[PDB]
RNA sequence: GAAACUCUGAUGGAGGACCGUACGGGUUAUUGAUGUGCAAAUCAUUUUUCUGAUGUAGGUAAAGGUGCGAAAGACUCAUCG
RNA sequence: AAACAGAUCCAGAGUUAGUCGAUCCUAAUCUCAAUAAUGGGAGAAAGGGAGUACAGUUGAUAUUCUGUAACUGACAACAGUUCGCGGCAACGCAUACUAUUUUUCUCCGCCAAUCUUAUACCGUUGGUAGGGAUCUCUUUCCUACAUGACAGUACUAAUACCCAGGGAAACUGGUCAUCAGGCGAACUGCGGCGUUCUGCUGGCAAAACAUAGCUGUUAUGUCAAUGGCUAUUGGAUUGGUCCAUGAAGCGAAAAAUAGUUUACUGGUCACUCGUACCGAUAACCGCAUCAGGUCUUCUAGGUAAGUAGCCUAUGGCCAUUGAGGCAUGAUAGUUCAGGGAAUUCGGCCAAUUAGAGCUGUAACUUCGGGAUAAAGCUUGGCUCUGAUGAAAAUCAGAACCGA
């Protein structure tokens, strides 16, 4: 970036939607407990390697 | 050939100032060609009415009145008072805020 | 924008049916300048005001006048 | 000065010339500091080079008994007889 | 360490283009196809490449938005002009299209010198606006003094090259330097032409900025003169160097030879994708907010030979746990009577030397070097004098002064 190829824009979009918290409704229909969202991360620590 | 004034009337009611002192400190610190006291058809300072009249025959800066007039108000600690700006093209005045 | 010296030249460029309005504008050494719009250029006319008069009445009626 | 030419001063700006800068390229010495490091090779002072056989970026070519090597068995993703 | 802070956590929000890039062309290089062929395609966000500027606005976007002023290309009809002339010449001025061939622009190494716009900076001359300073002194000190792309046509004056006349040894003209000339020099033309230049405008004060006053806007003002021995950038005029001679292609225009001919000037639209922020100083690579490493850009004043070291405006900052002690020791530093390498494997280390100007320089040598050889001296401050330039600079000389 800048200068980023739309594709590679495509998947920066689809990193960083698919990074938040899980919803509290999902612990409240299931009542599982202890999921954590697999594809959540931080920018400094872990690099994406795409 | 230049004429300038120096508004006073705001000044003189309020606090100390007077005209004569004014006039008296601009007699002999005024200077011409790099000298003090030396006035023989140089300037002539005056008072007129209830201004400062400086009557420059020879060529004498408008902003050489800045600094003499500017020079008094520290002296008489009227700084912070009033202050020297300009109402007019060839004249000053000391207003306040 | 280019500028234009005859007086004549100018009412030739107002009668175009390009031009959309004129500025009247008031100037150093009490001069007036005409700047005429058209839609390529801004052609502006400097005058005197011995013909400042008789100019504005010379301008086509139809063409909008903004004064400033 | 008979000549062939050669004395003085200026002009000129050649050279893998010289001194010397850097968030440049290298890495000599103190065998200094550090050695439960800031660092799985660093730091300070000193030292070498600085229009070139120069440095450097991107793209591109060469692949494991091969490659590439101003040659140390060097280097080929902290790995190399 | 602490924390109400944070590049942390949570919730929302943000990246606007015909002109900046990609897209288009090819380079090193890679890959298919045909051989009835003589190629096609890929390959650069630093090469080539048509075209944009200012001012304003947001909590985050701007050459992208708004206002204002340009410009380039493609596709349409339509209105008005026009059916080739000037100069001895260099050349000027209003003229088509298809094709073939030929040529040019695009277009090119490195180094060195001279001249000159723009920008920055320092200057002599003044000035006016505001602010800072004041026991005394300082007509002082600081800030401000500005005009974009784009379009025009004056004469000043340049250098390159060409043209007309001119017709050169008693050789003349010319550069910082080499040099130029009967294959036509000096020199004259209110020559020709290209590129730069000065002035005067348009853009343009309506904007922007600074003061003063009124409750959003009204006042004045942004001025006049003229140097750079300073630097950087763009350009011009040249030279030197090579057993080194320093891209291609798309595209554009021109010319010639055929053929077909009337031409020129003056509404609509402009697709696609990137656009926030960091760029190491905590946002990249080193497992990390790591004293490491990683390409480039704009580059102020003083001291000085300086893009050194040292100090300071604009801009950015206090990145760094606190409170109290100070013996010993480790480490980085100044200094040490007398001696001066006796220390030590070893002058390791540190000390001495040093810049500039004027003297003065040996053996040996491949005659170029050695050489800054070695070895001596002088250097401040203040008041002056003189020389060389255009020049506000730089160089030489003399007084007087005290640790």
């Amino acid at each position: 970036a800048a200068h980023k190829t739309l594709r590679t824009k495509r998947i920066l979009c689809k990193a960083m939607k698919v990074n938040r918290p899980m919803p509290q409704f999902i612990r409240q229909m299931t009542g599982v407990r202890h999921i954590r969202n697999p594809l959540t991360r931080h920018w400094r620590r872990r690099k994406m390697n795409i | 050939s230049s004429v300038f004034y120096v508004d006073c009337s705001a000044p003189v009611a309020d606090k100390f100032f007077q005209l004569q002192e004014f006039v008296e400190y601009l007699q002999s610190h005024m200077k011409v060609d790099n000298l003090r006291k030396n006035l023989a058809n140089k300037v002539t300072i005056e008072a007129d009415a209830g201004k400062i009249v400086v009557n420059a025959s020879v060529k004498y800066s408008k902003r050489a009145v800045r600094y003499y007039a500017r020079k008094f108000l520290a002296k008489k600690d009227i700084r912070s008072r009033f202050h020297v700006i300009a109402s007019g093209k060839d004249t000053y005045e000391l207003r306040p805020y | 924008p280019k500028q234009v010296t005859t007086p004549k030249e100018f009412l030739a460029l107002a009668a175009r049916s390009d031009a959309k309005w004129v500025k009247v504008k008031k100037a150093s050494d009490d001069n007036t300048k005409f700047k005429l719009r058209t839609t390529k250029y801004l052609y502006t006319l400097s005058v005197k005001p011995k013909f400042v008069e008789l100019v504005q009445n010379s301008i086509p009626e139809s063409l909008e006048v903004i004064v400033l």
